[PDB]
């Protein structure tokens, strides 16, 4: 039960952009060497051929231009050693890989087992020819049952993940028949400076890399999706009795409760990194990175042997900003996973929203790539809006024994 | 005199030829889903080749072609590796064609009943029931008709299907003759990566028009031009000019065009042996005196005068040479010395819509009608040149002028034409 | 009258047409080291598949075909693969058709600087240099020539070509039209094992002819027939007829033709719709009188009367019926009452040279020439039938009686012929 | 350094013959299993193209159309437990197989490896689809240094070893521009009842086959091919002083030599199978089996202990003539190394008289196939007309020890 049958192709924007450069951010940088995964299953699949999901894309595109651009690197007229790269905005297009898959999918999605998103996406990077390389991926595979999984793999250079599904959603909207929300493009990108040199303590600055944006972990990793439902939520709520304080107790529970069994297994993860997705700091851009990336210290006893309201009150007030540094740092960053383990809080982001004519997705997963060798949780919300789905990646050593320690507290 | 007078009378209106008007005619405007910009292009045939001296010769030929952006291409050549089967390029063919008929038939009121000639030219792609079949098969035209199917006369069968519905419609009177000059890309791709047999892969892009001619006498307070002249010259008589466009077969066994190194001192030779035999029939008489007045004085006063090319500017009002390249169209203005302005047509459809193979000439002439230069009186001058080394040429003449909205081809970007084209595109 | 001869005298040597003339004709006789017998070619198809119904099926075709022993195929079908390239099949293309124009140009006195009109039809094989190019870069003819090449048009495309340089003969005065029909059977082979793709393999063989039309009036007592009508009917507009030879890809990947299992029903059909508007051209008036006559006596008497077709014996002497297999000339001759002297032509043709494709009406001509039962006078009618399901007739006129040895490709073996051909060739 | 590039293609009779059914005589059935694979060595290949080389095969198998035939089988209106084949003569053909080798041809003659001819003739049988088998191949291998080896595989049905030489150069003295013989097929065959059930000692009766045409032997079988000289050939005329016998010093004793370095090898082959291939004896037909297939016992002492004068002394006058009765037999005969050593007498036949434009061959070997568990040795004629090519066919395990055996006596 593989996925075989690649088919390439690419879809370009229908109206000529020109001669039009695409200016990166600061912040924009800093994130450069992750990925994003996605995988939206449906249940049919009928009335949805390889043409009429491709020709919104042409509409789609028009509005989201440096999408269906490529990188490209500026000149240095002073000193040679800095070179800022831009997004050239050349209408080189968005690839399409029709595939199938002869598993049933409602088994398939049920199944548990470490990696399902590394073949339902398209497993692809800003690689050796970095000014050939695609911004994003698309990968639509037909089950044997009549599924439907659009495989989304969104370069983490150009949008956030935020700005990203709601990138995917002004193009399901526009695949419905609807009017889509206008994209704001229009304020230019500037670099600022500040001269601020030192590695802030959330990320890892690895060594300058110049033509392959993707750092080898060494540990063979995995992305092992598993669920948080609505009666353990309620069980982690009765641990916050007799005490009242500001922890959101639906991030910071799940995420001090994986918290809790990652230290169980390693030997100890004193600081953590939190990278909020929050939506009261965003602008009005439809591509760019605001994302609130922290670090949060022990300051007391060892996550191992802690209850997980202790570690839900550290998670929530003793969180330090940082997200001012990594975008004002100058070498490469590597946030997610290079450090610390990163706790990702993409969970007020509207998931479920890609419905495609009339159809709301069955099942919605956000796997990542280009994660350092320490790991990364990302606490996304389920089809009912009440449990929650912690997608964890991991070193696969570490998998195994996580669904171990994780039985006792999931029942 | 007053009894010999029908003797003169009858004969005069007897022996003349009957006259062949241009009733109108549709190109095919291909979607906007189907573009192939230049980064497009050099990523698919750098993602499907190893070797740098193949890409790096696309790119040379690519960035000084002087293609635009909005060049099309049929949807198989747009999958990473293409697929040309025979069913995903008749699906071309019935897309290219049987949208440009029903744009014919919806502009003219042409019932289909009334199509009496149909000459259908397409250079490779000719399947067993034919492209003239598949029309009548579509249409349910009549089981009397007279169609032919020319296959194989390259990229200057547009002009030979005008001479054949030209001489078809002397012989059989109050006729009307469908033509329908086409070239499908997808038979066209070259698998391999011989050095001289991937410019057809850089040049060529979709496009069809459909011509409906007709020698009624209704047809003259409703048609646009009347066919005055067809010059032909088939230069396949010598070596040189028969096997420099040719189709072979690679060391790997792929088929394709493979061009000779000498094509522009083959194309140079055709072309002023095409110019010389159309001189005495369409130069005024004020500059036709160059052979009796001006030759008599080179035989024995200087052998060798100052080069004198006759001008043909004042012969002509609109020039419609075929965008073969940007290399031949710079050649043919040096000779005839053209004007910038004489030579915008032939840039700006080699800009837009690329080399369309046979049915570059009518969008040449859409250009000129779509921006109103096409006032009534003018001469048209239709330049064609194809593989066994033919050159054909027509002479039109209009006959009403053309207001500015035409429904054609242009009327979308002809706001924003023409445009500053550079020497090379950048990479 | 004295003075009014000249008004009346005129307008009518003015409105009759240029008589086309057929000066004369060469056929290929392929040699004897490229014959395939009966089990030859049932030890190459066994070596070449393994299953056992796709070869059970070509022996009950082929044992029952009526084909013969010197039935000729070429060289790139005698390996045990056939390997079919690009250079295989042109320089086979180079055979056909250049040792046809030499047998036509040492017997007529034709010099190549004469030959103003070349229509070359062949069905599958058309390079980008087409076949009327590579007969101009042999022959070095004119370079204002008119050159046309059909393609496509399937096995009647020989009387297309026949009606296209014959409607070019009356625009041009004083002309001579070289027409060239084959078929090049190297591209035209199945590789795969669809059991209605395989009948193209088992009837197609090699054959070419070359034809000399004029319509000077001095070359009026040296040529042999006078074109007198050629009929066209095409009917492709039915959707059931134009899918009944189609060409398709099967499920590997191998183009062919693939043949319809109710071809015998659309084939009957097509000729009994070109034999009614060929009827009341040819027949005479003695004979043409039960139909404005007769039919007064079925609307009103009896609708329903005895089955009286119109007998065409009273108006040709010879039948020239494309020998396409033996399931059609049998049904020719059945409801329309030939004798066995009228179908003889059609079948030893068949029998000796098999389906050659575009050309077989020209061996059959020459079976009729080699006998010397073509005396002066005598009208011969040949009927096509092809792919679109085009269904066109000639008919000519003998205008003077031909010397027993024609050196044709009958007079080697014309002394056997007509042999027996069995029902039922036994293995 | 091995053949490839096999392209097989086949040869028509150029006029047609019609029905006509070759009827196969008494004596062309017993020699149905066997096989003869003869190499042609030419040294330059200069315009000799494989179009030069088919173009007088279509009028030389117009003289011999039985050799492009196919076998039958008739109907028995009596009894039906025999059916008596015969050929059938449609126009079928004969395989001209292309090859080429990268290796030098001087120096693959002079290899002395075991195992050269199964490598240049086409090795096939009258197969499983018996009536589908061609008669006769045509193997035409094109060298590196410019060589060429034309590899004859022949039925030993249709015809003889001297009837299949004398055929062969009918072929060539068509392709040189000459004239060749009348060929003769006017008389034809006829049965013979003579009821005889008796199987002959010097054949071996093997059991009844029905549609492959071959025996397979039990031990692996390869042709090695040595050579005799002059020098040596009369060193093996000096032990026949103080008698003079009719010991034809050329075949009856350069097969004693074999006789003997074979039973020094084996344990006792007392008898052997003399098939000469005489030329007195022949009929007038071209195609036809008149070999004279005998039997001589030792008739005393062991054939290992005995002077090679003695044993060509034996040789001589005391062939027990059999070919009467092997061709009257009703079986399934197996003449050549069935029964015991067979020793064939292949030299008065023209094998050099092959020249095809001027070329008189370098190098003729004939070898066998089919040939049974007891061994063939086929005593050939060389080059210059002065020594003998003797072609020994033995089970691959007696050829390394008789090399060693061999090597006392040619020096």
């Amino acid at each position: 039960g593989a996925v075989h049958g690649h088919r390439l192709s690419t879809v370009v924007p229908s109206s000529v952009t020109g001669e039009v450069d695409y200016a990166l951010a600061d912040a924009d940088l800093a994130f450069k060497l992750h990925y994003l995964r996605g995988v939206y299953y449906y249940r049919s699949g009928d009335g949805l051929a390889t043409k009429v999901l491709k020709d919104p894309m042409f509409p789609w595109l028009d509005d989201h231009f440096p999408v269906a651009g490529r990188v490209r690197r500026a000149e240095a007229e002073g000193d040679g050693a800095p070179r800022r790269p831009y997004i050239k905005c050349n209408d080189c297009g968005v690839r399409i890989v029709e595939a199938r898959c002869d598993r049933d999918m409602a088994e398939w999605i049920r199944d548990a087992a470490p990696g399902r998103i590394r073949q339902l996406c398209y497993d692809k990077v800003l690689g050796p020819e970095l000014f050939f390389s695609p911004l994003l991926y698309v990968q639509i595979t037909n089950f044997k049952c009549g599924g439907l999984a659009l495989g989304f793999s969104w370069a983490h250079l150009i949008g956030d993940i935020p700005s990203a599904a709601t990138c995917f959603n002004k193009w399901a909207q526009i695949l419905s028949g609807k009017k889509p929300e206008a994209t704001v493009l229009t304020p230019p990108n500037q670099p600022l400076q500040g001269q601020s040199p030192a590695a802030p303590r959330s990320v890892k600055q690895v060594g300058p890399m110049e033509d392959l944006w993707l750092v080898p972990a060494g540990r063979d990793m995995a992305c092992y999706s598993f669920h948080v439902s609505d009666a353990v939520l309620k069980k982690l709520h009765q641990q916050q009795n007799g005490r009242q304080d500001a922890a959101a107790g639906t991030f910071e529970l799940v995420s001090a409760l994986v918290w809790q069994a990652v230290a169980k297994i390693r030997g100890d993860v004193d600081t953590v990194t939190v990278v909020r997705a929050d939506a009261a700091a965003r602008s009005g851009k439809s591509l760019a990175n605001e994302m609130k990336v922290g670090y949060v210290e022990s300051a007391g006893s060892s996550p191992a042997k802690t209850d997980v309201a202790e570690l839900a009150a550290l998670l929530a007030k003793n969180v330090v900003d940082e997200t001012a540094a990594v975008a004002a740092f100058q070498g490469d960053v590597l946030v997610y996973g290079g450090a610390n383990l990163t706790l990702v809080d993409m969970e007020q982001v509207d998931l479920y929203g890609l419905e495609i004519k009339g159809q709301r997705p069955v099942y919605v997963e956000y796997g990542m790539d280009g994660v350092g060798d320490e790991g990364a949780v990302l606490v996304q919300p389920d089809a009912d809006g009440r449990g929650r789905l912690v997608t964890v990646v991991l070193p696969g050593d570490e998998i195994d024994s996580l669904r171990a320690a994780l039985g006792s507290a999931l029942h | 005199s007053a009894f010999l007078v029908v003797f003169v009378g009858t004969v005069y209106v007897m022996s003349r030829p009957r006259p062949v008007y241009l009733v109108d005619y549709a190109c095919y405007k291909p979607p906007a889903s189907c573009r192939v910009p230049f980064a497009t292009f050099m990523e698919h045939t750098r993602l499907i080749s190893d070797d740098d001296k193949s890409v790096r010769f696309q790119t040379r030929i690519l960035e000084r072609s002087g293609l635009g952006e909005d060049t099309c291409l049929p949807p198989a050549n747009h999958y990473i590796p293409p697929n040309p089967s025979m069913e995903a390029s008749r699906a071309e063919a019935q897309l290219v064609i049987f949208s440009a008929i029903d744009d014919l038939v919806r502009r003219t009121g042409l019932k289909p009943k009334d199509i009496d000639i149909l000459v259908v030219n397409c250079s490779l792609f000719s399947p067993t029931p034919s492209l003239s079949a598949m029309i009548i098969n579509k249409y349910k035209l009549r089981s009397n008709i007279r169609s032919f199917n020319l296959s194989g006369m390259g990229c200057s069968a547009g002009l030979i299907s005008i001479d054949l519905a030209r001489d078809m419609l002397q012989v059989h009177p109050n006729s009307n003759a469908l033509v329908v000059s086409t070239e499908i890309i997808t038979p066209n791709f070259y698998q391999g990566s011989r050095r001289d047999m991937l410019l057809p892969n850089c040049l060529f892009r979709m496009g069809a028009a459909a011509i409906l001619l007709s020698n009624r006498r209704r047809e003259a307070r409703r048609a646009k031009y009347r066919l005055v002249h067809v010059v032909r010259t088939h230069k396949g008589a010598d070596d040189r000019a028969y096997r420099c466009v040719y189709e072979e077969e690679d060391e790997q066994g792929f088929s394709g065009i493979s061009l000779s190194k000498e094509l522009m001192a083959i194309a140079g030779d055709a072309l002023k042996s095409n110019i010389t035999t159309i001189g005495p029939l369409v130069l005024p008489m004020s500059e036709q005196l160059l052979f009796f007045f001006r030759l008599v004085g080179r035989k024995l006063v200087n052998k060798g005068w100052r080069p004198y090319i006759p001008d043909f500017k004042l012969a002509f009002e609109h020039f419609c040479i075929h965008a073969g390249g940007r290399a031949v169209i710079d050649e043919l203005q040096k000779n005839l010395q053209l004007s910038p302005r004489h030579v915008e047509a032939s840039r700006m459809t080699l800009h837009r819509f690329g080399n369309t193979s046979s049915s570059s000439l009518w969008y040449e002439l859409a250009y000129i009608e779509a921006k109103g230069r096409m006032r009534r009186g003018d001469r048209v001058w239709q330049i064609g040149f194809g593989s066994g080394f033919k050159c054909n040429s027509a002479v039109w003449k209009c006959l009403r002028s053309i207001k500015t909205p035409t429904n054609g081809p242009w009327d979308d970007c002809i706001h924003r034409y023409p445009v500053d084209v550079p020497e090379v595109v950048k990479l």
